[PDB]
């Protein structure tokens, strides 16, 4: 439906609690596959399986490839602005 | 093959 954009805090040593697929070289956007509980994007809320991320803390995912979306969700630090739409 | 990367971050 709409486009929205959701706020993680984490910790510099915590993962993100998200599993990712898709990516450019299998034709289909960055989607969340599964939502890990207790981690942060369970614990902070807004961020669902068969949501497509359309950009972190700005950066655009729509034409990355599965390892590029990966190593930019894997840099961020602290406060993470994901931008996701459901499909 | 068809099948997609899943990896968790």
């Amino acid at each position: 439906g709409p486009i929205r954009k959701v706020l993680l805090l984490k910790e510099d040593h915590e993962g993100l609690g998200i599993s990712i697929t898709g990516g450019k070289e299998h034709g289909v956007p960055i989607l969340i596959s599964e939502i890990h509980p207790g981690q942060p994007a369970d614990r902070c809320g807004g961020l669902h399986v068969g949501d497509a991320i359309l950009a972190v803390n700005g950066v655009n995912l729509r034409d990355t490839k599965h390892k590029e979306a990966v190593t930019i969700l894997s840099q961020q630090r602290g406060e993470i602005e994901f931008e996701v739409v459901y499909v | 093959n068809s099948r997609w990367q899943v990896t968790r971050v």
